[PDB]
């Protein structure tokens, strides 16, 4: 789907959750 | 899942639960990744070992949901299955190999704050996102150890070199698998368990701000195991097969 | 334990 992966809550409104960027600095 | 937290409301909208009808109880997670498909492990399904083999009339899929046991009125939606589809290469007899399924529903679902699709991986994402040591997400209402959660709960785990993860069991491992997890020397813990089978293991690509599902709760020894690590299937490398049954089912 | 659901969908 064009809007995958994009969450109502969180990516739509540029919120983040509280834990997400634990992932991105994994992302080395 | 073990040594994870509770979700946050809408954190994981693409999050399936897989119920049983008679008797009422959990079956799996699964995950939702278009308006009418559903994607879970085959051996949520089908494990003979286990005199597990479902049909579509024994099961709903429940989406939108956060509570574990509550009927959540007004947001979680309930839908029926028209056809279950299982990987004709899936190895119940040895290691859970090519451990992948896909539900069709019998009505499209209505997107919502609570309920939306997760992207599947291309070719790229997955060779850019699936390194050692780069962290996914797994989330499921199964056990708390190896004692049941009342709201769905998330962990964050970090990926392994594949000969650690070979080296850790006696389980022959193949490229349908990762596995993921905390070793001993790093402290934190984590895990799937019982009841999280069938749900994914998701990232957020850094290139788009997308979340991919690159993994489904596959199998493991126990749960949060010292020198045990989760196994999960290898999304991408079975997508071929996932196109060929939407492009001919759908 | 879980909370029964609508009949709707067992039927
Ligand atoms: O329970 C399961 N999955 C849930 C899960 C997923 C993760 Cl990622 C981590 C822990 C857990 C909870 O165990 C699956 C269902 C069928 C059996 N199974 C196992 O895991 C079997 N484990 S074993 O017997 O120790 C070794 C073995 C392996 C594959 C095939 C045969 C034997
Ligand atoms: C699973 O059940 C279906 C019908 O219930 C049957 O046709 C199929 O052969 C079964 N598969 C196994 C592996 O027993
Ligand atoms: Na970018
Ligand atoms: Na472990």
């Amino acid at each position: 789907e064009a809007d995958c992966g994009l969450r109502p809550l969180f990516e739509k409104k540029s919120l983040e959750d509280k834990t997400e960027r634990e992932l991105l600095e994994s992302y080395i | 899942i073990v040594e994870g937290s509770d979700a946050e409301i809408g954190m994981s909208p693409w999050q399936v639960m897989l119920f049983r009808k008679s008797p009422q109880e959990l079956l799996c997670g699964a995950s939702l990744i278009s308006d009418r498909w559903v994607l879970t492990a085959a051996h949520c399904l089908l494990y003979p070992p286990w005199d597990k083999n479902f049909t579509e009339n024994d099961l709903l899929v429940r989406i939108g949901k956060h509570s574990r046991t509550r009927y959540e009125r007004n947001i979680e939606k309930i839908s029926m299955l028209e056809k279950i589809y299982i990987h004709p290469r899936y190895n119940w007899r040895e290691n859970l190999d090519r451990d992948i399924a896909l539900m069709k529903l019998k009505k499209p679902v209505a997107f919502s704050d609570y309920i939306h699709p997760v992207c599947l991986p291309d070719r790229e994402t997955a060779a850019s996102l699936l390194q050692a040591g780069y962290k996914g997400r797994v989330t499921g209402w199964g056990n708390l150890k190896e004692g049941q959660p009342s709201v769905l709960q998330v962990v964050n785990l970090p990926i392994v070199e594949r000969p650690v993860c070979k080296d850790s069991t006696r389980i022959r491992i193949t490229d349908n698998m990762f596995c993921a997890g905390y070793k001993p020397d790093e402290g934190k813990r984590g895990d799937a368990c019982e009841g999280d089978s069938g749900g994914p293991f998701v990232m957020k690509s850094p290139f788009n701000n997308r979340w991919y599902q690159m993994g489904i709760v596959s199998w493991g020894e126990g749960c949060d195991r010292d020198g045990k690590y989760g196994f999960y299937t290898h999304v991408f490398r079975l997508k071929k097969w996932i196109q060929k049954v939407i492009d001919q089912f759908g | 334990d879980f909370e029964e659901i609508p009949e709707e969908y067992l039927q």
